């Protein structure tokens, strides 16, 4: 979980350009849809049932909203992610039951949304240093395991 | 795996990458290798460094490969067998592997084809990457 | 992905658990829910309690449904659409309680089975449930 | 990475009963027949093309033994893993470049094997203790990644 100095800069630089609005509802969203059992933990959200739905809910967005400035805690405490998520493991282990390995889709979603939103921009050696990042958050959030 | 609606999702989405499928799979393979450099042991024998004529040539055997595989959807199995006894029997690659080339080429067509890779394709062709994999990985021959 | 090898190992494997399927479902799932109580979260209406016969019962028609699917490995998904439905559309099961689940029953076949249990069974066995797990956790409707 | 009293004394008790060389032996011979890939490590091993000759190859049944005696260190030290299996887990992430899912399947056929050979008296609750026991091992040999 570390990154050169080139590295971080380059990180930093990408996420001061994130819409914290549209980026964290569309990831959640793809992974209600690309992965439906996640809907399972959200049952609580409303209707679910199609694309339109979960892409145009407004709980969607806003919780969204809230897991991407998770992420940016993360882009902020590279070297400190134990610490930094030690509430929301224990939250996700023994009050939500989330298995690790969907903290690895979510991750890989949010890869997918910066891709898009970023286009060429998003280069291979900027998404390779964005997949140091989620792996991290990622083993963060599972240490309650 | 595959619905009905995700073979006409899979074929749509395909017709918009059409003659960018060389392009693509070799620009995910160069992103599975600076982002998972624990898949640069399958290829002791070639240069990733960038712009690498093995990588752009090996990216344009994977793309057509896709492109066969979008062909027949019902028939994967007998399709892609000659790339499964490959790459399971012979190359043993670790199926964790087809996970990371399948996010790197969904992270490639999401770069070039924002407009077009909504939800709902999103979801039918990651359906249709594991369907791939599983016949890639598997020893049925 | 079932090559003809695994299957005929499949269905010799099953001829020795014979009328025992209904035990071994049952034990398999005691065992899953000591080793992994995450799946717990899944049965909260049930006497999970020790000899619970509910149990018993759920384990009775997990071996009957692992018989049904050992009649027909050659149309997995059409033989197991009502319980695709069940598992994937309505309770959503998260596929890596899968295989949880299969790692168990795996594991209660060596204990009844020590002498049967080959490597190449177990193989076979494991290609077997992995099938099955794609077919339940996926939406091909 | 924590059993209670009665769990460790469980736990202890069993390994005392364990063959080390037998057990180890078909452990990794397992892995390697119902998953293949894994035997790509392998190659200087020799003929590993089908099961017969993979479970009478004498290079895994020495190389399962030194498996087996290094879960023996684990067993014996559950309170720091992380530790114990440092240099390990440089070998397997750094220098091998294996992937951690692996580790997980090592040790769910071992406890298949220990089911295998103690048949009733591998009950569920001790299997339960030796799942905890091989997952604890795992996250400990996958902590360099
Ligand atoms: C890196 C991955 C993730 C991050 C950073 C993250 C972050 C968060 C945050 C910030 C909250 C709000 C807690 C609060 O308001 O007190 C939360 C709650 C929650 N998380 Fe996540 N989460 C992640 C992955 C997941 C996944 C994969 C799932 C399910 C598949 C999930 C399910 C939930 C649920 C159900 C809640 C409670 C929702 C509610 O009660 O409104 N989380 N998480
Ligand atoms: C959708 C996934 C994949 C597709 C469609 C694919 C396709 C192909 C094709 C068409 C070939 C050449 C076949 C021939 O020349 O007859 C090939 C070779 C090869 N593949 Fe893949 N492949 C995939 C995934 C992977 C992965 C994940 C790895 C390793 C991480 C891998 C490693 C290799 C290697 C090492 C070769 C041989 C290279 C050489 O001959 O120089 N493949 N693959
Ligand atoms: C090979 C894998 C599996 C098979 C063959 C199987 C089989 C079945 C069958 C036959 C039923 C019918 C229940 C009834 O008619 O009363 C059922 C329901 C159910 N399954 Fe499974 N199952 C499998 C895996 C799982 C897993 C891994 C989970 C969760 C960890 C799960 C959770 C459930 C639940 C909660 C029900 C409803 C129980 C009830 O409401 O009485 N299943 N399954
Ligand atoms: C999961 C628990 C595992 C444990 C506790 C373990 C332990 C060990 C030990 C004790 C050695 C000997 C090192 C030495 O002699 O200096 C070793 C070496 C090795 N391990 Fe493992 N291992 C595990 C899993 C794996 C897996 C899953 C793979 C590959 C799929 C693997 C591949 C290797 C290889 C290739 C070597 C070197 C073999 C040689 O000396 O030629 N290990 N490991
Ligand atoms: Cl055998
Ligand atoms: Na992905
Ligand atoms: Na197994």
């Amino acid at each position: 979980v570390q990154l050169s100095g080139e590295e971080k800069a380059a990180v930093l630089a990408l996420w001061d350009k994130v819409n914290e609005e549209e980026v964290g509802g569309e990831a959640l969203g793809r992974l209600l849809v690309v992965y439906p059992w996640t809907q399972r933990f959200f049952d609580s959200f409303g209707d679910l049932s199609n694309p339109g739905a979960v892409m145009g809910n407004p709980k969607v967005k806003a919780h969204g909203k809230k897991v991407l400035h998770s992420f940016g805690e993360g882009v902020h405490h590279l070297d400190n992610l134990k610490g930094t998520f030690a509430a929301l493991s224990e939250l996700h282990c023994d009050k939500l039951h989330v298995d690790p390995e969907n903290f690895r889709l979510l991750g890989n979603v949010l890869v997918v949304v910066l891709a898009r939103h970023f286009g060429k921009d998003f280069t291979p050696e900027l998404q390779a240093s964005y997949q140091k990042v989620v792996a991290g958050v990622a083993n963060a959030l599972a240490h309650k395991y | 795996v595959l619905s009905a609606a995700d073979k006409t999702n899979v074929k749509a989405a395909w017709s918009k990458v059409g003659g960018h499928a060389g392009e693509y799979g070799a620009e995910a393979l160069e992103r599975m290798f600076l982002g998972f450099p624990t898949t640069k042991t399958y290829f002791p024998h070639f240069d990733l460094s960038h712009g690498s004529a093995q990588v752009k040539a090996h990216g344009k055997k994977v793309g057509d490969a896709l492109t066969l595989a979008v062909g027949h959807l019902d028939d994967l199995p007998g399709a892609l067998s000659n790339l499964s006894d490959l790459h399971a029997h012979k190359l043993r690659v670790d199926p964790v592997n087809f996970k990371l080339l399948s996010h790197c080429l969904l992270s490639t067509l999401a770069v070039h084809l924002p407009n077009d890779f909504t939800p709902a394709v999103h979801a039918s062709l990651d359906k249709f990457l594991s369907s791939v994999s599983t016949v890639l990985t598997s020893k049925y021959r």
